[PDB]
């Protein structure tokens, strides 16, 4: 799979809703409230997902599986 | 050439976990029960409001059950003995930790129901203390899982 | 920017008693005035308007008796709304008598 | 009957359980060799490749769907009974 | 040879440790309850 | 009966607010020290003049 | 009955205790009195 | 500074990372919707059950918690204790016998054989989105998710703690506090950063610095970090992370030690100085 | 050689360690919670003053979790019976240190919440004695870590 493209897609989308959104928000009483609300949500989700992806890069030790699943995977994967 | 009496410690842990958990659940539930009985005769309104800790007390027994079931699933005739003492330690430990958790839950529940039977604005704080105390059972189960899988 | 406590100030409101009988009502409609006991050393009973307050307590007692009487007899209350329907006369005394 | 409020609780219970059983049956219609552990077999499927491995998932999904249908029938009964009063 | 030595040392140490554990358990079990105890 | 309740209760509340008062030597007017937002003082004085 | 209700309440209170103990202790401090303006908000009282 | 909106999001998100569940989150959102559509009809119902009343006062918190729990639960790949093969497995371990290199000894022997990602053609890279679903059978999933959640909690807590402490700049400037910033606040950040910024960057570096072809001589998960805490310089088992790591940590330790006197030896002597100048 | 019977020190060490941490935390929680529930009926607004020792009561459990997880990571049979001793001893050390801490925390909580009835000042000395007992517990974890890491 691609190693930097989907990461860039996700980063671009979250950054867009982060920095282009606040000016799109009406200048009302709930402007700054909703701006920091969405910014915090976006950065929290971005940190979470980034660690999720980057944890699985360049693994060291490998996993295990049973023999019946080996046969059943050979005939169905 | 397999070690002799290798599977003994796994079953002994499976037993010890649940027995100690049940012991502490019994003591704590009994203490909270006598407290809520006295404070229902003194205050016959907020009984089912303060029965929630009584119901909550058996999650320690549930933790002991989960550990025992895991030990049983990993238990067989062909035990290498490198899982026997992991199982003994895990079961003994979760059992005793649950035992202390149940006893402290009983004490705090009795004191709290007696405090709130007349002026119950502190119910939120009392459930706060109780649920803070609850962490020991989860600690027991988690360390047991780490040891068994090891 | 950020959120902080709203700005506040002290104020000495000069107010005749008759003007007070409506100023209190409107400051209650507004709901934005915090008061303070200017002479707290005086006892509550040495505030010599407890005759009216005791009268009010009697009014509450009578209305509570009416409430229980209707509840036993199963007589409902309309309870539509219109919360701000609030005069401040002296004829209410005779009305509740 | 069976309690008015308890019947309200029952209709909500069915309102969730029906969709839970629907999802269970949906995944028991996918059956991409995932829940092997949920198969009552003894070396019956190791021969002739991966055949006969799908119909039993369809039977489990049939059980889920008949359970969901019974729940919806009981929900209709409770609907009629809450509209009775 | 050190089957017996290890057995004996483990026995002594476990006995001492268990006594420590149970004396602490007894200490925590039976101390006073902190209640005013005015309204009987 | 409900509106009678709310009238009587509010009037009790008015008497409670009137308990907090400047006990002056001779003034028939009163000078009350009150905390109030600076934000709404325009509506405050509009209400007072009303 | 279990993994929704009691686990959710437990995690709720655990996270709330963490938040109060740490986040507010880092910068939030001091004591004060809440503004209680006389009002007719006691519509039913 | 009332931090209320910051709490409004940081508490649901933290509760959701704790509470990584999909079904329960949708259940909470459903209950919140039932309470929203019938807000006035439940207000007409008396709030006798006080638990239910404080639940009503926490309707919006519960809805936020449910939505964040839905998101988090979706991304763990733990939806009712199952993993989903949404994308391809991204591993492409097609051959049975080769890539494992055994003959036919299965069932009667050769039951469980550890794949190595170092082997060619067995690892096509990380999963596109969410946890790797193949772990639904791997027993080493438990150790690897243990490490994952450990690193995850450490990073989240470190960053949130840093922001919470950092918010005091405005508290200081608004109330003209040079004493509580010059030798106060800033040394606190220096100490905390010198301790934990290094940890987070080591964890990130570990995530990609070494691969399966270096696994059997690669470092452990966290032991060498504790070894840094030991004031120790081993000579065995050193698969040192990068050039000059020892030199950097040696001086980072002293930098962290340099923050002891602050908050303790700057307020009194300065205020006594200004006091004696004020007499 | 590697004699039979190698793998019992660390496993029982972690078991006993967390058992004793649970004992201490449970006792402290029970006693301090009883004291708080009994005191708070008179002067309600000190829930926020009394919650501090409750929160500090979890340091023993945190320490036990950290050290137990470390020992579990370092548990293995690829050593000739050197480091297993260290694991048993470190587990017992942190566990009995946790018992010490829990006893001190419980009685300190009772003392502070008894003395808080009249004087508002006592929370400062309360936090101070809490910091002291926390220093003791931190010493305990530090000795456990230097043993276990070695």
């Amino acid at each position: 799979h691609s190693f930097a493209l989907p990461v860039i897609i996700f980063t671009t989308f979250w950054g867009l809703i982060g920095i282009a959104g606040p000016w799109f928000v009406p200048k009302g009483p709930n402007r700054g409230v909703i701006i920091t609300m969405l910014v915090a949500t976006a950065v929290c989700c971005y940190l979470f997902w980034l660690i999720a992806i980057l944890a699985q890069l360049n693994p060291l030790f490998g996993p295990q599986l049973k023999n019946e699943t080996i046969w059943y995977v050979r005939f169905l994967w | 050439n397999n070690p002799e009496y290798s599977s003994f410690f796994g079953v002994m842990g499976a037993s010890s976990a649940m027995v100690f958990s049940a012991m502490g659940a019994a003591y704590g539930t009994a203490k909270s029960g006598t407290g809520i009985a006295a404070m229902s005769v003194m205050r016959p309104e907020l009984i089912m409001k303060s029965i929630i800790p009584v119901v909550m007390a058996g999650i320690i027994a549930i933790y002991g059950l989960v550990v025992a079931v895991l030990i049983a699933n990993s238990l067989t005739d062909g035990i290498t003995l490198y899982r026997s003492f992991l199982q003994l330690g895990a079961g003994l430990s979760v059992g005793l930790s649950g035992l202390a958790a149940g006893f402290a839950i009983g004490i705090v529940g009795d004191a709290g129901v007696r405090g709130t039977a007349q002026q119950p604005r502190l119910f939120v704080g009392m459930i706060l203390i109780l649920i803070f105390a609850e962490v020991l059972g989860l600690y027991g189960l988690i360390v047991a899982l780490i040891l068994s899988t090891k | 920017e950020l959120f902080r406590s709203e700005e506040m100030t002290l104020a000495q409101l000069f107010l005749q008693s008759e003007a007070a009988y409506c100023c209190v009502s409107e400051l209650g409609e507004l709901g934005k005035v915090q008061f303070r006991d200017l002479n707290p050393d005086v006892n509550v009973f040495q505030r010599k308007f407890v005759n009216e307050v005791r009268r009010c307590e009697e009014m509450d007692r009578k209305l509570r008796f009416v409430e229980k009487e209707i509840r036993k007899a199963n007589i409902p209350i309309m309870d539509t709304g219109e919360n701000p329907e609030v005069p401040f006369p002296r004829d209410m005394i005779d009305l509740e008598a | 009957c069976c309690g008015p409020k308890l019947a309200a609780c029952g209709i909500v219970l069915s309102a969730w359980g029906v969709i839970m059983l629907i999802m269970l049956g949906i995944f028991f219609n996918v059956h991409s060799a995932v829940l092997i552990e949920d198969v009552p077999f003894t070396e019956k499927d190791f021969e002739n490749g991966p055949q006969n491995i799908y119909n039993l998932y369809e039977q489990v999904s049939y059980n889920c769907f008949i359970a969901a249908g019974l729940y919806l029938l009981l929900g209709g009964f409770s609907f009629c009974q809450v509209r009775l009063n | 040879l050190e089957y017996s030595v290890v057995f004996n040392l483990v026995l002594w140490i476990m006995i001492g440790l268990a006594l420590a554990v149970i004396i602490t358990s007894y200490n925590i079990w039976n101390m006073d309850p902190g209640y005013d105890s005015i309204i009987y | 009966i409900r509106v009678w309740f709310i009238k009587v209760r509010k009037m009790k509340a008015i008497y409670h607010t009137l308990n907090l008062c400047n006990i002056d030597v001779t003034q028939k007017c009163l000078i009350a020290e009150v905390w109030c937002p600076v934000t709404d003082l325009d509506s405050i004085q509009f209400a007072l003049r009303r | 009955a279990i993994l929704l209700i009691m686990e959710g309440l437990s995690a709720f209170l655990h996270a709330l205790r963490l938040h109060w103990v740490e986040f507010q202790n880092k910068f939030y401090t001091g004591t004060g009195f809440k503004f209680l303006p006389f009002s007719f908000e006691h519509i039913r009282e | 500074i009332n931090p209320a909106p910051y709490t409004v999001i940081t508490f649901p998100f933290l509760f959701a990372v704790m509470f990584g569940d999909f079904g329960h989150g949708i259940l909470m959102t459903l209950f919140a919707v039932w309470m929203v559509l019938r807000e006035s009809r439940i207000l007409s119902q008396k709030h006798e059950n006080e638990m239910f009343s404080m639940v009503f006062s926490g309707r919006y918190i519960i809805l936020l918690m449910g939505l964040f729990s839905i998101y988090t639960g979706l991304i763990y790949n733990d939806c009712f204790s199952k993993s989903l093969n949404i994308f391809g497995s991204s591993w492409s371990v097609r051959p049975m016998f080769t890539q494992g290199n055994w003959t036919e000894e299965t069932l009667l022997g050769s039951s469980v054989l550890q794949l190595n990602p170092a082997i060619p053609g067995v690892f096509g890279g990380p999963y596109p989105f969410g946890i790797d679903p193949i772990w639904n059978i791997a027993t080493n999933k438990l150790t690897f998710l243990n490490s994952f959640k450990m690193k995850m909690s450490v990073i989240l807590g470190i960053i949130h703690m840093l922001f919470g402490v950092s918010l005091s700049l405005f508290n200081h400037i608004y109330f003209k506090k040079p004493l509580n910033i010059y030798f106060g606040f800033i040394p606190e950040i220096i100490f905390m950063s010198s301790l934990f910024g290094y940890l987070v960057i080591l964890i990130f570096y570990k995530w990609t610095a070494y691969d399966a072809h270096s696994s059997r001589n690669a470092p452990s998960l966290l032991i060498h970090f504790i070894n840094m805490f030991l004031f120790s310089y081993p000579e065995s088992g050193n698969a040192m992370l990068y050039s000059g790591q020892k030199g950097i940590q040696c001086f980072l330790i002293v930098v962290a030690m340099l923050c002891v006197p602050w908050m303790l030896l700057f307020k009194p002597l300065i205020l006594r100085h200004q006091y004696l100048r004020k007499k």
